[PDB]
């Protein structure tokens, strides 16, 4: 009788529904696991706050528009000023985790619009300028907020190109990445389970993203007749096997 | 001291040989390897993943409306598209199969190509996916289309169609640079019967539209691509 | 024998492979015999050339530079004369090499350099001066040359090689990144500062290599020119992402030209063929 | 054929061989429920 | 007359190989070997060995009061010392593990930091010891130190204190050159109460600090050091 | 509400010790369930006894 | 990997093998009473 | 006499042996009915 499109995720002391579902993906079919001594290296002790970190935050909505763009938040910047695990990865000078990934958009039988939701390990940011112009660390740190594409571009940010996916490559190649596509007429979310995925065991969680998972609008919105035109975009995330290490006077940084 | 006699050939850099040579760090240990999700071993495994076709080729600009084929209610008989299947060239050259394809000379195997429907769900159509194997022209109408490989797509909860393209070839392998000879066939869509929308909808709707291989295929004779070059060498 | 396709009838199922939900991320293995009548073939067919060994495995040009050999009396910076020069080993300098390296996130292996070193006497020259040329790996520490013969040449402790002009070096290096893998692309920064550089890490570093020709000066100048070539064995790679559309415009940086809009052909109509 | 290494070395030896443990699942199939082809995709 | 054919590289000398030669001394026998003690095997076995670090880095000239930490009676809350955890630099390049660590490129492992008390036999004191991993500024108070990895000092019989620096890092090796991405993170002291002396005493006590590796440690990749250079031969 | 509507709603549950949420980050910090309105009509969430002292007055 | 020796003198072989016979105690605890880390240096 | 393969790929190779193994009668008699010399061609 069970359906592989309701589905319930409880992580700590929240838990998600959705009936609209479209399975889910479990990237590079691997499920998230604490470090192995074989392959750990600090000798300090981690700590695991579990249920405490390791719960759903849910960051401050998007809207969907006829016109937009696109998305992009890094993680693990886009929770940083998530409870306690924001808390502790300003207490530590190394963390490691993974996450659990719910992008949330309902409407109706009416409407039509489907958006690409993928997970890209390492995305390097293209400068505004181009030449030997890197990337200012404020504008890949832009916390909650993420990465809106359709804002005005700014001397030392990304460039707001989504066709060259802000790195110099194209859009329809995104689909190399886990990913996950939120088409109204099939979905109503969309879930990506992410590993820990690093060439070091564990590492600085404020020097550097992991990842960034992009919400981008493919084919546009299209709202019936005399229906509002734009919907709300939700982005639920649960951090999954934490740990943390090198614990001392908080991390210090930039603004 | 052991008498030999050198060959012709000896002094010569092939860059494409594979012997020993001296290690310049001896007696050095590298990092010990930690285990990293998505290894690839052959890139046979990649082009088995399917990424969009930008077939809305029209246009000056790269834009993402070269991904989205476009679809018109109350149509009958209609084409919806058209392309030569030329995997190395044309919409399919900055595919991520196409771009791995153009890395190898020889190109053998079976395609895959799926359209997902994006329209409202309380709209419905039925559309025909053909494959006009190499020897004539492309099809001029859904006649012509139909009397070859094809498949009728009914519209409705399974949002995507997948038809394969399987090898119909003479010879056994086909040049991803565009050759006569070894020329692929055609790629067309129509209307089976038509697109029809639900009262207080209106506009286009869109297909999207993804190519792979399937594990039919076969690519050899590796070579530099024509997707790259550059007039001075980058710095820092 | 391994079969490429089986032998398939006709269908009335309700089982239907044709489709599918892409919605779901997935790609589904379907095989000609899924929508057509088809016969037995057999693969006669494994797939070397495309093992990731294969496809980094041949040696690609990575770095071309220049020395000379003059009379350095009277000349106050060696360097800029030529009478030595340096080389900040990268592999993303060159682009045929990059864009291959790149179709990959993470990458580990060990190099074969070959190094080729061709002689030119562009003016009035008596003979061709036979030449041999000292290729110094100098590590991030070491002490760096100054002058074309500084102690530094002396090279105790630094691998060096002394090759002939018109011959070849080669010489195999072991994976030397001070993490498990090379990193092809970098989401990160040095430290949490608000003027540091993004992208480059030390993360990539595979050294410097110093260059000079032993010799010492006739009476006319010889140009030497320095071809670096770079072969990847015993090779493993991780995550495979969208291959480079745009040009490349600086080294480790993902940067492109602002005004390349058209990577795409085409087309007047979606119809023609 | 043969081949012997004449260096100490294990960066010193030539290329590795193929790899024969192709799976392009983790890449084509990472969903979390099974998904068979020929059933419904989504039920 | 066996045919071969000779490779790239063919001729060149790689300072770094090792090939047997012919012997110009044929039949010669060398001095028998008497036994002597102190044998070195392994250069690792000798950087376990702790010796002064020259922390009072004040003046202009070297001088034996480089190695003198002075301490102050009745100061309350203050700082001893601070410097940076960069081996191959600084307060640590001279020392005979940053003098050895300059040999090579990498370098990973736990450190060895022990503060031997010099002052009289009828003081008190307490101090604490803190190490700051990577990621902040260097503490600016004990409050801020006492946050990270640290060791309470109870000054008495047992006239030294030896903390260990854990190998706290992400990657697995650092840079013995200073770099900033593998930096190690500080290391200060403060009183944890106070230096009291007895009746009779007065002035400054000092601190001898050594520094020494762990068993944990490794060093790799070669190199040539920036300790020792010369613009001329020498002769007799 | 119609059959033919959609919506998404977020149920949450503040233990004792602050001040009601002012929003819904703050709300979300807690003990919550993320409602997704379809086929089946209702939510359940459970309020799991969170206290110190083993009973509470009911005035 | 293989080696012969191609010379009859010792001295024309290439480099020795690692010692694997590290012993850092000869330089760090020449100490004539044995210490025990863990208890009182000094009794 | 001896030879080993120094190299991983068949190309590499040299020459193939003597085939051992003509018959010139596929272009020599390639009739239907069996022709047999001394009896009539054709009768
Ligand atoms: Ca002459």
């Amino acid at each position: 009788g069970y359906s592989d499109r309701v589905q319930q995720i409880t992580l700590g002391n929240s838990t998600i529904t959705t009936q609209e579902a479209r399975n889910a993906i479990v990237c590079y079919a691997e499920w998230p696991e604490y470090l192995s001594d074989n392959d750990a290296s600090d000798v300090n002790k981690t700590s695991k706050p579990d249920i405490s970190v390791c719960r759903f935050y849910t960051l401050d909505s998007k809207t969907w528009k006829a016109t937009s763009k696109g998305w992009c938040w890094k993680l693990p910047d886009a929770l940083k000023d998530m409870g306690v695990f924001g808390q502790n990865m300003f207490y530590h000078s190394l963390g490691r985790t993974g996450y659990t990934i719910h992008v949330q958009c309902n409407a109706t039988k009416f409407h039509s619009g489907c958006l690409l939701v993928v997970v890209i390990p390492e995305h390097q940011l293209a400068s505004h300028e181009g030449g030997t112009v890197s990337v200012k660390y404020k504008y890949t740190h832009p916390g909650d907020r993420g990465i809106d594409l359709d804002t005005v571009e700014v001397a030392g940010g990304p460039t707001s190109d989504a066709i060259y996916n802000m790195d110099g490559t194209l859009l329809g190649n995104l689909l190399i990445f886990p990913h996950q596509f939120i088409n109204m007429r099939t979905n109503n979310t969309a879930t990506i389970v992410v590993p820990y995925i690093n060439s070091v065991p564990i590492d600085s969680m404020t020097r550097h993203n992991n990842v960034s998972l992009m919400v981008v609008p493919i084919a546009p919105l299209n709202a019936p007749t005399g229906s509002s035109p734009t919907l709300p975009v939700t982005v639920t995330i649960a951090p999954m096997c934490t740990e943390f290490t090198g614990i001392r006077s908080r991390s210090i940084v930039p603004q | 001291g052991l008498p030999t006699t050198t060959l012709p050939g000896s002094g010569q850099f092939l860059t494409t040989d594979d012997r020993q040579s001296p290690s310049a760090l001896p007696s050095y240990e590298p990092t010990p390897r930690i285990h990293i999700p998505g290894k690839v071993r052959n890139l046979l495994e990649i082009i088995q993943v399917g990424t969009l076709i930008p077939m809305n080729n029209t246009g000056t600009n790269d834009n993402v409306t070269n991904y989205l084929i476009p679809l018109h209610a109350d149509r009958q008989n209609e084409q919806i598209f058209g392309t030569k299947l030329y995997i190395g060239d044309g919409v399919f050259k900055t595919t991520l199969l196409g771009e791995i394809a153009q890395y190898y000379t020889h190109w053998s195997g079976s395609l895959r190509i799926s359209l997902m429907y994006t329209g409202p769900a309380l709209s419905s159509a039925k559309i025909i996916l053909a494959y006009t194997p190499p020897g004539t022209r492309g099809p001029e109408d859904k006649k012509e289309a139909m009397l070859g490989t094809h498949v009728v797509w009914d519209i409705g909860l399974q949002s995507t169609i997948v038809m394969t393209i399987p090898w119909t070839s003479g010879v056994q392998f086909r040049y991803t640079d565009p050759d006569t000879y070894t020329s692929a066939g055609y790629l067309s869509c129509w209307y089976l019967t038509s697109l029809i929308l639900p009262p207080q909808t209106s506009g286009q709707v869109y297909l999207l539209s993804f190519i792979s291989a399937c594990p039919d295929f076969k690519l050899r004779l590796m070579k530099d691509t024509q997707t790259i070059s550059q007039t001075d060498a980058l710095t820092e | 024998q391994t079969l490429a396709s089986v032998s398939s009838g006709p269908k009335h199922t309700q089982s239907v492979p044709a489709l599918t939900a892409n919605e779901t991320g997935a790609t589904l293995p379907t095989r000609p015999s899924d929508n057509v009548e088809t016969r037995t073939t057999y693969m006669h067919f494994n797939g070397s050339e495309t093992d990731v060994e294969s496809f980094l495995g041949r040696a690609a040009c990575v770095h071309v530079t220049e020395i000379k050999n003059k009379n350095a009396a009277g000349l106050d910076n060696h360097r800029k004369e030529g009478l030595f020069n340096d080389w900040k080993i990268n592999l993303s300098s060159l682009v045929q090499l990059r864009k291959k390296l790149e179709l990959f996130t993470y990458v580990r292996f060990d190099s074969e350099y070959t190094i080729l070193a061709t002689a030119s006497q562009p003016e009035a020259s008596s003979y061709s001066s036979n030449l041999t040329v000292q290729a110094m790996y100098v590590p991030p520490g070491a002490p760096n040359p100054k002058e074309w013969d500084d102690y530094t040449w002396q090279s105790a402790s630094n691998p060096s090689v002394f090759f002939k002009v018109g011959e070849t070096s080669r010489f195999s290096v072991p994976f030397v990144g001070i993490a498990s893998a090379y990193n092809c692309f970098y989401d990160g920064y040095s430290h949490d500062d608000p003027d540091t550089p993004y992208g480059i890490t030390v993360l990539n570093h595979m050294g410097s290599m110093a260059f000079r020709v032993v010799n010492e000066h006739d009476v006319h100048t010889t140009i030497v020119k320095i071809r670096v070539y770079h072969r990847a064995k015993h090779v493993e790679a991780w995550i495979p992402r969208a291959p480079r559309a745009l040009p490349y415009v600086s080294i480790g940086r993902t940067n492109y030209p602002r005004d390349s809009k058209t990577i795409v052909k085409k087309r007047t109509n979606i119809k023609t063929y | 054929y043969t081949v012997i290494n004449y260096y100490k070395d294990a960066a010193s030896s030539s290329s590795a061989g193929q790899s024969f443990s192709m799976d392009p699942s983790k890449f084509t199939e990472p969903v979390k429920d099974l998904m068979l082809k020929g059933a419904p995709a989504l039920n």
